[PDB]
RNA sequence: ACCAUAGUAGGCCUAAAAGCAGCCAUCAAUUGAGAAAGCGUUAAAGCUCAACAAAUUCACCAACAUAAUCCCAAAAACUAAU
């Protein structure tokens, strides 16, 4: 004869075990699994202040400045990147980086949809007012493995050879 | 970048990647170019010369690596994965070098 | 090798004899019969 | 070999700690570095401590780049208080105006740190104001006429606070 | 399908990718509304280790598994099909999906024991020397538990441990 | 090693920024010379999350700083 | 090797692998981190 | 590229003085001179007191019954104090000090001769009762992380829950009870005395509904 | 180990008192025989020399500044408590061995001779004799407790008396085991 | 996978406290990085995290040895079972 409460789990009577087994919980099982079922309609995303600011900045960049060069961003050292920034600001041309997730839709909606293959990997936008490509070509020639992908000079989409020809012009 | 940095790239002379950015199959080529142009690879050895040739009508991305075993590894990468190109390049340079 | 301490169905450590599907079905049938009985004993 | 950051007083150049072990581990002769420092800082005699970067090459040769002096010492000299507040935010260490912050920013714009960046002087002013916030020195927008009375009251307040702190430190030392 | 070809010509290595033609899906699925391939072809709760024609559709030529992000199956069916492929490989099905080793096929070993519905690996299960008594018995697992939801025409539950 | 100031010099100019040999202290130029960006900026109370405009980059910078603070607080139980 | 009932990584380079029907925390940088699930 | 999400901010919550757990005596200041019978009903059955949050946001919820003594109290106090930041967190108890005496035979080991001698005191705890309640300017993740050790070291099974977690688990239990498929349930059968099951059941089973057996509570028994 | 509650009797024997007596004896023996025989020529560090100050005993390193002039020369200095110089000199002169110092003012030169006398065997024998005397004292205490029990053996059951005797015997065995362990540790330290 | 630059050694005590025995502030530069969430130095230095740029399968807890003469019916995952 054991007490009402024990430590050995107090193995129950056979009738009580049968009662527990019969009264065991049975979850509701739907006829068709809803995971792979035609999904519910789209819960549309809401535009945030960050993406709105990115769109506004990209629009301002594409409106104000003239030279918009697209280059392949190369993972270089911080000191070299800052030195390149200083050398570019000596000629007064700046650089920017924008995420592809917001850059691609704006580019395909705008008139610069021809630059989509240029923005697959790492990207860098060289922004210059009153373009002077000679100094940019000279400063890019100093680094061998940093290639100019293309860009637009006053609504004129050009490749690397086009940029070289324009600088020589 | 870490795999190339830890493999000892001191035994390479020239690496050139010739590609056309306006094509539809240059993602892997540009990924390989960025991986081989990482700062760790640059600081591993300064005697190597890295060249990025940009074309418009070439339409055939390729990578040529000349190293001091008198060896020229040419990879015409138009459909290969960037990771596959990286691992094949690493396996070849470690085996011969 | 494996011994059951004490008597088989008395001690603190009893036989782990489980419940069977036949017993479950029998209990369900008896429950249904008693539910019908208690329904007929309502009005 | 590497790079070492050293904050050294303008008029002080000693072949000892903490400058001793750092150069001794690198193997660079301390006397040559001291002579170079004296030659490069003998054109300055106000004793303003400055940070510098020593680039030790593998061949035991060193290069020196001297930047602008310390912002904390700049703020201390501008405010007239020898040491900053122990508990920032709870007590006031000093009082300056926008003129001192602008002057410090325009004289520090030539340092090796902010020379590479091309931001205007506004960012440097913001950095100086943040450093003053950390130091505990209060800045005011316009108190040119009241700065004399503000100084004459804050000097008395600060000397009273210093006396109280000295008494508390003496009591703590006696109790310990 | 993409194939990597390596050419050696005078200390020169050429690595090229070649694209070959691949078979496509049948035009008429019974349930076009289903997102999942098996769930739309109505093979859910139908396949087993015996059904080799379905398991062989997506497996590497060396017997390897295929990524779900490429296949498109739901997670449960992906796990079930992985289990079925492992069971078939251990049982001896898919004879042509083994790597070709010219050096290792000459030294023959002991004949392969016939097996099926094997759950664990043959080289990882130690023999049960005790085997347990009637009340406490170490039952021998047969088949994968992920296949307990298959249709049972007889209606008897599948004995996963015997 | 140097010496500080005390008289009207502190209010009338800065006597610790003069860096070279000659004691040529710079004078305090009139208020008209200093542009507006010196006076428009806040000094004492730092901007809070609710004070800033959500359509401004400073708000998102502060939000990133708060995210880093939250991550640091959560990662205080590192067993590695 | 240390036989344990519960395995946990003692550093970021420990990897868990199922071998011989058991679980093994293997570490290369620190060989003392070899753990075997019993 | 990933979006930026706002972080929770805690300013209304104020840290009270002495946020650390207070010390607890091994024995009450007034010892129980009279030896009392060890009633097991103080452990058996669900808890009716200290089952809800009063001022904190996180709690240690006990899923079973047992006895807590000075060793467990000291372990919990030391662990929480050493793993808790007093500047941003505060903690409080929810169970009283050990007051129920436990007697050991001692002199002579043969059965009989009278009651034994009082050895130590314990605090009876039922399933579903909070043990330690914490709050402050902290997130639940670290609190759960450093309270899981205390929950494991407690004799009865325990979890580090919050207000949201407790509400979610209660609603899940209610939903499971609501949508249970089989028409036969322990509560219904016990109430209806079907099959004469009252002969093998217990009078307290009518209230336990099969979810409680001795000191053990099964949350998935509906 | 049969241990009674030690609270159900409380009147015919005080196990708490017996344990207190045993622990006091153990501690006194330990401290005395250690500090007496821990000399081993060089008693660890000579910084622990008891010098009288304010009618109390403090170590040399406590009331002194002790340095090492030479590996065999201890240099004491009287700066912390420069008022017991004579007492410190006397204590150094007679500290276990013949450590005669030189009174060079505040400085004190202490040569370290000997460390070759091989008197450790005699010290071990003395420690064994002291341990035996302590065992005899413990046996006397146990006999006093047994005599108290016998005096109480009037109405109290001899079953309870036997239980208490077993408890006292267990405590005595534990204490003598502790004494033997201390003797072994001291023997190892000496040799 | 992907990388890590700036005021600055933020201010006090300590021989030293440079993100790291301790206390108080926790600002501000680059689109993009916390007076620093883990290792490490006597103090540094240095190695990792989260921040941008590159993608975006799923990813919260849950696994635990043993006795003595010799293991213990054999076996079976689908022909229709209230
Ligand atoms: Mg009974
Ligand atoms: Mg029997
Ligand atoms: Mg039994
Ligand atoms: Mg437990
Ligand atoms: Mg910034
Ligand atoms: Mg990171
Ligand atoms: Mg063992
Ligand atoms: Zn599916
Ligand atoms: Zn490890």
């Amino acid at each position: 004869g054991s007490k009402a409460v024990t430590r050995h789990r107090r193995v129950m009577h056979f009738e009580r075990q049968k009662l527990m087994a019969v009264t065991e919980y049975i979850p509701p099982k739907p006829t068709i699994n809803p995971r792979c079922l035609p999904p519910p309609p789209t819960p549309p995303q809401e535009e945030t202040g960050l993406v709105r600011l990115l769109r506004r900045e990209i629009a301002a960049v594409f409106r104000d400045n003239r030279m918009i060069a697209v280059c392949q961003h190369v993972a270089l050292s911080a000191e070299d990147k800052l030195l390149l920034r200083h050398q570019l600001r000596k000629h007064k041309i700046l650089m920017k980086i924008f995420p592809n997730q917001v850059l691609k839709p704006f580019l395909e909606e705008s008139k610069y949809q021809n630059l989509l293959p240029l923005f697959v990997g790492h990207n860098l936008l060289l922004v210059s007012e009153e373009p002077k490509v000679k100094e940019m070509v000279r400063i890019l020639k100093g680094i061998p493995f940093l290639p100019l992908l293309g860009g637009c000079i006053d609504d004129t989409i050009l490749s690397r050879q086009g940029f070289i020809n324009y600088s020589k012009l | 970048a870490a795999a190339l940095a830890r493999l000892g790239l001191r035994a390479v002379k020239q690496v050139r990647v010739q590609f056309c950015p306006f094509e539809k199959n240059v993602e892997s080529t540009r990924t390989f170019l960025q991986a081989v142009s990482s700062e760790k690879v640059r600081c591993t050895n300064l005697n190597c010369s890295v060249i990025a040739d940009v074309r418009h009508d070439g339409s055939e991305p390729c990578v040529d690596v000349l190293f001091g075993d008198g060896h020229r590894l040419i990879m015409r990468g138009a459909h290969l994965t960037a990771q596959e190109m990286l691992t094949a390049f690493a396996s070849h340079i470690q085996a011969r070098g | 090798r494996n011994r059951i301490p004490g008597r088989q169905w008395i001690g603190k450590h009893r036989r782990p004899r489980p419940v069977s599907a036949q017993a479950k079905q029998n209990m369900i049938r008896r429950l249904e019969t008693e539910a019908e009985n208690q329904y007929w004993l309502s009005r | 070999s590497g790079m070492i950051r050293a904050i050294v007083r303008a008029g002080q150049a000693r072949p000892g700690p903490p400058l001793g072990p750092i150069l001794g581990q690198r193997g660079v002769s301390i006397n040559q570095f001291c002579k170079e420092f004296n030659e490069k800082t003998k054109d300055i005699k106000e004793g303003i401590p400055l940070p510098t970067k020593i680039f030790v090459k593998p061949d035991r040769t060193f290069e020196i780049k001297i930047g602008q002096p310390t912002v904390s010492y700049f703020l201390k000299a501008a405010a007239g208080i020898e040491k900053g507040a122990r508990h920032t935010g709870k007590e006031v260490a000093g009082l300056v105006t926008l003129k001192h912050v602008y002057e410090i920013a325009r004289v520090k714009a030539q340092d090796d740190a902010f020379a590479l960046q091309d931001v205007p002087l506004s960012s440097v002013v913001r950095s100086i104001i943040g450093s003053a916030r950390s130091l505990g020195i209060r800045v005011v927008k316009d108190l040119s006429s009241e700065e004399l009375a503000a100084f004459q009251k804050e000097r008395a307040l600060f000397l009273a606070a210093q006396r109280e702190a000295d008494l508390a430190a003496q009591a703590e030392a006696a109790k310990k | 399908f993409r194939e990597v070809v390596e050419i050696l010509d005078g200390k020169t290595t050429i690595i090229e990718g070649r694209i070959t033609e691949t078979p496509q899906e049948s035009p008429n699925p019974p349930n076009p509304t289903g997102q999942c391939p098996i769930c739309r072809w109505n093979l859910k709760h139908k396949y087993n280790y015996e059904d080799v024609l379905l398991l062989s559709q997506f497996i590497r030529p060396h017997g390897g598994m295929l990524p779900r992000r490429i296949t498109g199956l739901c997670q449960e069916e992906h796990l079930k099909i992985e289990e079925c492929v492992k069971m078939a490989h251990r049982a001896g099905l898919l004879p042509n999906h083994r790597p070709k080793l010219p050096e290792g096929f000459v030294p023959k070993s002991k004949p392969r024991l016939n097996r099926y519905l094997t759950r664990w690996s043959p080289r990882s299960v130690k023999p049960i020397y005790n085997k347990g008594h009637r009340w406490n018995k170490v039952r021998m697992p047969v088949g994968s538990p992920l296949l307990k939801d298959n249709v049972s025409y007889s209606g008897r539950p599948l004995l996963l441990y015997h | 090693p140097e010496v500080c100031t005390d008289p009207f010099r502190l209010t009338t100019h800065a006597m610790g920024v003069n860096i070279y040999k000659e004691g040529q202290d710079v004078v305090l130029k009139p208020d008209s010379e200093y542009p507006e960006w010196l006076f428009e900026m806040n000094v004492g109370p730092p901007k809070k999350l609710e004070e800033l405009d959500p359509e401004t980059r400073e708000y998102w910078r502060l939000l990133r700083k708060h995210n880093i603070w939250r991550h640091n607080r959560l990662s205080k139980n590192r067993k590695f | 090797f240390k036989t344990k009932g519960v395995l946990k990584k003692r550093c970021r380079d420990c990897y868990l692998v199922k071998r011989r029907g058991r679980w093994f925390i293997y570490c290369k940088t620190n060989p003392k981190h070899k753990q075997r699930q019993m | 590229f990933k979006t930026l999400l706002p972080v929770p901010t805690f300013e209304d919550v104020a840290i009270p003085e002495k946020p650390k757990l207070r010390f607890v005596e091994r024995v009450p200041l007034v010892p129980k001179v009279r030896r009392e019978r060890k009633n097991l009903s103080d452990i058996r059955g669900p808890s009716t007191e200290a089952t809800e949050f009063t001022e904190g946001r996180f709690a240690i919820l006990a899923l079973g019954g047992g006895y807590l003594h000075w060793g467990h109290f000291e372990m919990m106090r030391l662990t929480i104090n050493r793993s808790m930041d007093p500047k941003n967190m505060f903690a409080l108890w929810r169970v009283p000090a050990p007051f129920k005496p436990i007697t050991r035979k001692g002199m002579g080991q043969r059965m009989g001769g009278g009651k034994g001698a009082i050895d130590h005191y314990v605090t009876p705890v039922k399933a579903g009762r909070l043990i330690v309640e914490m709050g402050g300017r902290c997130e639940f993740k670290e609190v759960q992380g450093f309270l899981d050790l205390v929950a494991h070291k407690l004799p009865f099974p325990a979890k580090a829950v919050s207000r949201e977690t407790l509400e979610k688990m209660r609603k899940d239990q209610e939903e499971r009870e609501r949508n249970n498929q089989n028409p036969w349930t322990f509560e219904r059968i016990a109430t209806a005395n079907m099959l004469g099951i009252r002969k093998v059941l217990s009078p307290y089973d009518l209230t336990h509904k099969g979810r409680y057996w001795g000191k053990f509570y099964t949350p998935e028994r509906v | 180990r049969v241990n009674i509650n030690a609270a159900l009797v409380e009147d015919i024997i005080n196990l708490e008192e017996v344990n207190e007596e045993m622990k006091s004896v153990i501690e006194a023996l330990k401290d005395n025989f250690n500090k007496t025989l821990n000399i081993r020529t060089s008693p660890g560090s000579l910084d622990k020399i008891a010098v009288v100050t304010a009618d109390g005993k403090l170590a040399l390193n406590q009331i002194s500044q002790i340095s090492m002039k030479s590996p065999q020369l201890i240099l004491v200095n009287m700066a912390s408590f420069p008022e017991c110089t004579a007492a410190a000199i006397k204590a150094i002169r007679e500290s276990g061995m013949n450590l005669n110092p030189e009174v060079e003012g505040t400085l004190i030169r202490v040569p370290i001779p000997q460390v070759t006398r091989e008197h450790r065997e005699m010290l071990v024998k003395l420690a064994k004799q002291n341990t035996n005397k302590a065992k005899d004292s413990l046996r006397k205490v146990r006999t006093n407790s047994m005599n108290k029990l016998k005096k109480s053996k009037d109405t109290v059951s001899e079953d309870t008396i036997r239980l208490i005797e077993k408890q006292i015997s267990q405590m005595a065995d534990d204490t003598v085991a502790e004494l033997d362990r201390h003797l072994a540790v001291k023997t190892k330290e000496l040799l």
